[PDB]
């Protein structure tokens, strides 16, 4: 079952982590702490949401003295890769040179930005040797503005149209001294040809903002498999969606219109009213039970017997039991 | 080929109750299934209740209880009870002129808006 518990409607339903939601860096446990660091950062474990702020300052990687924290793992950066949700504000001022991009926050989704750095960023990425930024699964920036500045190395970012993902007037970007235009053009440090002028986190086709035709998955493709293909599937919403494995593959058209083992075109072995099945019901039951039998008929449409034929049947009427 | 003409469909209170009826005129063939798909928003239209010739049912398993199918001759009936809120969709009537098992067609009608609110 599944009821809502202190404002989260929470349950084991849950598709990957159950909702959790953990405080910003300044707050609560995190009281005192300048940064994310090697000793607080276990209790970001398994959180999905953070209420307040999330700092990644220098102090992190090269730990401090002063409060006995060592340096800060950059493989244990993948503890954020649960957070869908900050409240807060993102503000980066160090990661890892070994690490190319901030696929730790790939699965980041929304910076509510009710409390700005400053006065005014709720988006904040300063001084790193990252090239690609990298936030795939991020879709709004609901009220800070964004800095993006000093990365000397960095591209892609101003291909992103930063205005599709705000939420309030007056919301600015500053997108500032990172690699050249022409310098990025020129290494082939572009969008992908599946991509649509939206812009792209990073290289890969499953780094669009959106695609151009369809997507299969969380990766962009150019066409969906309609006519042709292996496991050839029907567009939803812009997206290939397969197609029931009961549907006789059917070539130069289309195979089927929806998901389910009814609304496509041919069956692929036998009928039982609107569902293409692969066996006729031999012993199913509901309510007054009583176990239906079904026969194929030469073209393979399942009719139900004779009520009183219950061990079975192969012919209509009286003969077949 | 063949036309679908529905009646019924309405507003209701949560927990009350309605009757639609779809009745069908063309080349029918003789096994065939007919019955009722819907769509809320804004999800995808799904089979709601489907009787066929041979009276055999087909329900959603969202509806198991509360709906009924049934049918007399080319026109079907479908008493819905104990209605709820999700159930607030359109209901499209249906007709699958089934010959062979490789060789079918599906017509639809035009669409009964069901709405169930305290209202
Ligand atoms: C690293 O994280 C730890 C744990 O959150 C922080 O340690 C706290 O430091 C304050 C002030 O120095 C103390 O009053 C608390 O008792 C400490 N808590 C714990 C659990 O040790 C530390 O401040 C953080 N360091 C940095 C540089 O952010
Ligand atoms: C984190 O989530 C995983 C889910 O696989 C669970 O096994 C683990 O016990 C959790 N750790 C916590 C809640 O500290």
């Amino acid at each position: 079952y599944e009821m809502e518990e202190d404002g989260v409607r929470k349950c084991k339903k849950c598709e990957g982590p159950c909702r959790k939601v953990c405080n910003g860096i300044g707050i609560g446990e995190f009281k005192d702490s300048l940064s994310i660091n090697a000793t607080n950062i276990k209790h970001f474990k398994n959180c999905t949401s953070i209420s307040g702020d999330l700092h990644i300052l220098p102090v992190a990687f090269r730990g401090d003295s002063f409060t006995h924290t060592p340096p800060l793992d950059p493989q244990e950066l993948d503890i954020l890769k649960t957070v869908k949700e900050i409240t807060g504000f993102l503000l980066i001022q160090a990661w890892p040179e070994n690490r190319t991009d901030l696929h730790a926050f790939e699965n980041l989704e929304i910076i509510r930005g009710r409390t700005k750095q400053h006065g005014q960023f709720s988006l904040a990425v300063v001084s790193l040797n990252i090239t690609s930024l990298g936030l795939r699964s991020l879709k709004e920036i609901s009220d800070g503005d964004v800095i993006i500045s000093g990365n000397k190395n960095l591209c892609y970012a101003n291909t992103i149209n930063w205005k599709k993902l705000f939420g309030t007037s007056g919301q600015k970007t500053k997108i500032i001294s990172n690699r050249g235009e022409n310098s990025c053009k020129a290494t082939g440090q572009v969008c992908h040809a599946l991509c649509s002028p939206e812009g792209c986190w990073g290289p890969e086709p499953r780094d669009c903002v959106s695609c151009r035709n369809v997507s299969r998955g969380r990766e962009c493709v150019d066409k969906c498999n309609l006519l042709e293909g292996e496991p050839r599937e029907f567009v939803e919403n812009s997206e290939c969606i397969q197609c029931h494995p009961e549907c006789l593959p059917q070539a130069m058209n289309i195979t089927c219109t929806g998901r389910g083992p009814d609304n496509c075109i041919q069956c692929a072995h036998y009928i039982d009213g609107p569902h293409c099945v692969k066996t006729c019901p031999a012993g199913v039951m509901g309510e007054n039970n009583t176990l239906v039998w079904k026969y194929a008929d030469a073209g393979h449409v399942c009719h139900l017997c004779h009520p009183n034929c219950t061990y079975g049947c192969t012919g209509p009427g009286l003969e077949g039991c | 080929e063949v036309q679908l003409v529905e009646s019924g469909g309405g507003l209701v209170q949560p927990g009350g109750s309605l009757r639609l009826s779809c009745t069908a005129s063309g080349m029918i063939f003789s096994f065939n299934v007919m019955g009722w798909y819907r769509q809320a928003p804004g999800n995808q239209r799904e089979l709601a209740a489907t009787i066929t010739t041979d009276g055999s049912t087909n329900y959603a398993d969202s509806v198991k209880g509360r709906f009924t199918i049934s049918r007399d001759k080319n026109t079907v009936y479908l008493q819905m009870n104990s209605l709820k809120p999700e159930d607030t969709a359109v209901y499209y009537c249906h007709l699958k002129n089934i010959r062979d098992y490789r060789n079918y067609s599906n017509y639809w009608g035009q669409g009964t808006q069901v709405t169930v609110s305290s209202a």
